[PDB]
């Protein structure tokens, strides 16, 4: 009855997709403490909510920047989708609002930091440790794809570790609701599926490619296609030859061969049995898919926490003022936000 | 080694997106 659960999940999503929440807070309800990470657009700050005393992660987007990088539709997508979804490994959007200059998305603060820093620091993850996270993405993409959502920015930088050691997916800036095919060249070069790179028109299968990249990077400690410049990377991806570390298990290599499959007719996640080809692969034979959904599996790694507003699992960033003009910018563009 | 070549490369930090 995954079928049953997904059906009612869809009902719930559609209600919110159709009547999105709006304007549920304002900037002066929060004290801005420290930047937690920057993206390509705007920054995420640790903040304290005055009346509750709760900490959150406030994503701040400058409207004029959003316009300048042609991200208007993407940003409306981002917020419209994030406020409507509900899943154990998706970060929670707690508030949203806008002012003359900026767009604000307030999420639950996930204090364990990025998978990225942990991965670079440790070097690589054991196969059981990688499998534990991968399982969570598999379930998440099952959910998202069932709602006709493509995610399109899977990477360690956008996966957060929580206080239980489970994953929280963040950054829906490239997420999109679509049946069938879309064409936007967007994502992160190391993670692009070859059909994106080749301007084909692509679908939801690009997320299963990216999962392959993720599992490889997690277990190898470096990505399957790397180079000094994006062009060089896309070359490698299109050529499609992949080499594996000597320590990769046979099971892992076979799975990765079915995910990093240039042939859409052959890529796992995509076919007849759908996700089942992935859930039933030998590499996941020891995965208890229900227990994972239920968060009953003991995490292989639990970050150190030093209370409420500890940001020690995050790098430091140079701080900048957050200006709010006395004139409203891009009012029409962002009306539904 | 592959690792050595990655580590010496310019893409070992947080990666930017494209939309390009
Ligand atoms: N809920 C959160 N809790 C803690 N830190 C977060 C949270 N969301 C984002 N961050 C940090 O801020 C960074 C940027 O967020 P993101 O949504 O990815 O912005 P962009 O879309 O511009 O990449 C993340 O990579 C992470 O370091
Ligand atoms: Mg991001
Ligand atoms: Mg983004």
């Amino acid at each position: 009855s995954v079928k049953e659960f997904l059906a009612k999940a869809k009902e719930d999503f559609l209600k919110k997709w159709e009547t999105p929440s709006q304007n549920t807070a304002q900037l002066d309800q929060f004290d801005r403490i420290k930047t937690l990470g920057t993206g390509s657009f705007g920054r995420v700050m640790l903040v304290k909510h005055k009346e509750s005393g709760n900490h959150y992660a406030m994503k701040i987007l400058d409207k004029q920047k959003v316009v300048k990088l042609k991200q208007i539709e993407h940003t409306l997508n981002e917020k419209r989708i994030l406020q409507a979804v509900n899943f154990p490994f998706l970060v929670k959007l707690e508030f949203s609002f806008k002012d003359n200059s900026n767009l604000y998305m307030v999420m639950e603060y996930v204090a364990g930091g990025e998978m990225f820093s942990h991965l670079r620091r440790i070097g690589r993850f054991s196969e059981p440790h990688a499998r534990f996270y991968a399982a969570q993405i598999v379930l998440t993409f099952e959910y998202l794809h069932s709602l006709d959502l493509i995610y399109r920015d899977l990477k360690p930088e956008n996966l957060l570790i929580d206080q239980q050691g489970y994953i929280q997916v963040t950054d829906f800036g490239f997420a999109k609701r679509v049946k069938g095919r879309t064409w936007t060249l967007c994502g992160t070069p190391e993670y692009l599926a070859p059909e994106i790179i080749l301007s084909k028109g692509y679908n939801k299968a690009v997320d299963w490619w990216a999962l392959g990249v993720l599992i490889y990077e997690m277990a190898a400690g470096y990505p399957p296609f790397f180079a000094d410049q994006p062009i060089q990377i896309y070359e490698k991806i299109v050529s499609g030859k992949v080499r594996f570390p000597s320590h990769f298990s046979s099971d892992l290599k076979d799975l990765l061969r079915n995910l990093l499959q240039v042939d859409l007719t052959k890529r796992f996640g995509n076919l007849k049995n759908g996700v089942n080809d992935i859930k039933n692969h030998k590499w996941f034979a020891t995965t208890d898919w229900i227990a994972i959904y239920q968060r009953k599996v003991e995490a292989p790694f639990i970050p150190k926490f030093k209370g409420p507003g500890d940001t020690s699992n995050f790098d430091d960033y140079e701080e900048e003022e957050i200006r709010v003009s006395i004139n409203e910018k891009c009012g029409k563009e962002f009306t539904e936000f | 080694t592959t690792y050595a070549d990655f580590i010496a490369s310019g893409r070992t930090g947080r990666r930017a997106c494209i939309h390009d």
